[PDB]
């Protein structure tokens, strides 16, 4: 519903609309337009943008493409300072308005279509469990004379010997010893929950959260499955 | 040995270094051992060469039997420090299995394979450089002699493998003491072979044991850095 969107704009006194999409590598991208640029046209014909700018997309001759807002994805950004509404978009070929061969979201939609077409089933269910790390300092580089990477976190077992300004309080998860020691060994309870609350404010449904195995901040937020394309969005 | 240590210590000092004969200064790399090659002789002939195993005399075998019978007590002199036992740990090349062989370097007693019968001898591998020359060598002898006087047969040579796999019959064959206290206690109980000939007196033995128990206590009573890693967050 494009009308639901126009009411969310007034209800939250939205000043901007953040148009989002994903590139081939999987990285979410965005561009912003003032809320006042959202009209009837916007939904039926989308907005134009340069294709040649994204890696692995259009080359030298056929740069221009279409950003098609998917009104079902509207959700408020919980971090931006000024009220802004996020709207995920698909990348369509201009004129034909088909769905770019290289647009990963279009590809995923095509795959859900083909599922229904073969008649094998009518919906696919995906429940991915992404894990991640939370650090304090990450440094790296590479040049002709060398290269390096340095990781640092207050939980890192290696910091058992580190001198700290206000003293080393030393309750850290040892190597492979992160699976569930209660705080203070686990330093990320408050943060894992904020992530949960915020994820839900954004439409996700959280099932659980916990510290993972590795020292130095491995963590996990488990979310409820959903239909394939909606889950990738999630 | 005393001169040897003196030269090592002082040449090192003169070169701007510092030398140590401690048996295991570092966890994770080789310790320092002091293998002892031994053989007996009379009127210029080597009493250890013969037709038995690997070119040995039956006298050599009784000697070996003696060393094996009194190993734990010899340990109190040949491995007189708590540190000594950080070298003698279930490792692959750890000279801890009380057995002989000309190949199996799991065996604390190697039989050098040499051509000239004039050079036939045994190599007791578990001693470390912290050992008192005098007392260590003496205890090795007395154990050997008691092995002879009482025709203590060695049993058969171990040519299989060390402490790990084996692990078949739980591989509980003879082994050297696993701690200084254990070795001191063995020396306490198994002192007869040393008192033979009035070589070692009870007073001497008891005094030695008392000196080392005081050392053993410092280590047993002082918290170890690793204990913090293991139990601070208990
Ligand atoms: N068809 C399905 N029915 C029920 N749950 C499903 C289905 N398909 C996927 N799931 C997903 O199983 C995942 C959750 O549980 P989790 O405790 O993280 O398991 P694990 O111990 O394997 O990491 C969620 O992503 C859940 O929604
Ligand atoms: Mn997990
Ligand atoms: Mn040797």
């Amino acid at each position: 519903s494009a009308e639901h969107v126009l009411t969310m704009l007034n209800e939250h006194e939205v000043k901007f609309v953040d148009l989002r999409f994903t590139d081939t590598k999987g990285k979410e991208q965005h561009v912003t337009i003032p809320a006042h640029q959202v009209n009837a046209e916007f939904f039926e014909e989308g907005k134009m943008f340069d294709g040649s700018s994204i890696g692995g997309w259009k080359g030298i001759n056929e740069s221009d493409m279409v950003l098609m807002p998917d009104a079902s994805t509207a959700v408020i950004d919980p971090f931006f300072a000024d009220s802004t509404l996020i709207i995920r978009c698909d990348i369509l070929e201009p004129g034909t308005l088909q769905g770019y061969d290289r647009d990963p979201r279009s590809i995923a939609k095509r795959a859900e279509d083909y599922l229904r077409a073969t008649g094998i089933a009518d919906t696919v269910l995906f429940g991915p469990e992404p894990e991640f790390f939370l650090f304090d300092d990450i440094r790296f580089g590479a040049s002709i004379s060398g290269s390096h990477v340095a990781i640092d976190d207050i939980e890192g077992a290696w910091n058992s010997s580190t001198k700290y300004e206000g003293g080393n309080k030393g309750h850290r998860p040892g190597v492979k010893g992160g699976y569930f020691p209660v705080p203070p060994v686990d330093s990320a309870q408050d943060i894992r929950s904020e992530m949960c609350l915020v994820m839900e404010q954004m439409g996700l449904v959280v099932e659980a959260h916990h510290h993972e195995v590795a020292t130095a901040g491995q963590n996990e937020v488990a979310t409820r499955f959903n239909t394939m394309t909606k889950k990738a969005d999630e | 040995i005393q001169i040897y240590k003196y030269v090592v210590h002082n040449v090192a000092h003169r070169f701007g270094k510092t030398a140590t004969f401690m048996p295991k200064p570092m966890f994770g790399d080789n310790g320092s051992g002091m293998h002892c090659h031994m053989s007996l002789a009379k009127n210029g002939t080597n009493l250890f060469s013969g037709d038995k195993y690997a070119g040995l005399s039956e006298q050599a075998l009784y000697y070996i039997g003696g060393v094996i019978k009194h190993a734990k007590a010899i340990n109190a002199l040949a491995n007189p420090t708590t540190n000594s036992y950080k070298r003698l740990v279930p490792g692959y090349e750890a000279p801890v299995m009380l057995a002989y062989s000309a190949r199996n370097r799991s065996a604390s007693i190697r039989i050098p394979v040499v051509a000239s019968p004039k050079a036939r001898r045994i190599e007791v591998r578990f001693p470390d450089p912290a050992a008192n020359p005098y007392l260590c060598f003496a205890a090795l002898l007395m154990a050997g002699l008691d092995g002879i006087k009482n025709k203590i047969h060695p049993g058969e040579p171990m040519d299989k493998n060390l402490y790990d796999l084996p692990p078949e019959e739980a591989k509980e064959i003879p082994q050297v003491a696993g701690s200084l206290e254990e070795a001191l206690n063995a020396l306490d109980l198994d002192r007869e072979f040393l008192k033979a000939g009035g070589v070692f007196t009870d007073e001497a033995i008891d005094a030695y044991i008392a000196l080392r128990r005081e050392e053993d206590d410092r280590v047993r009573m002082t918290p170890h850095p690793v204990e913090f890693e293991l139990y601070y967050s208990v």
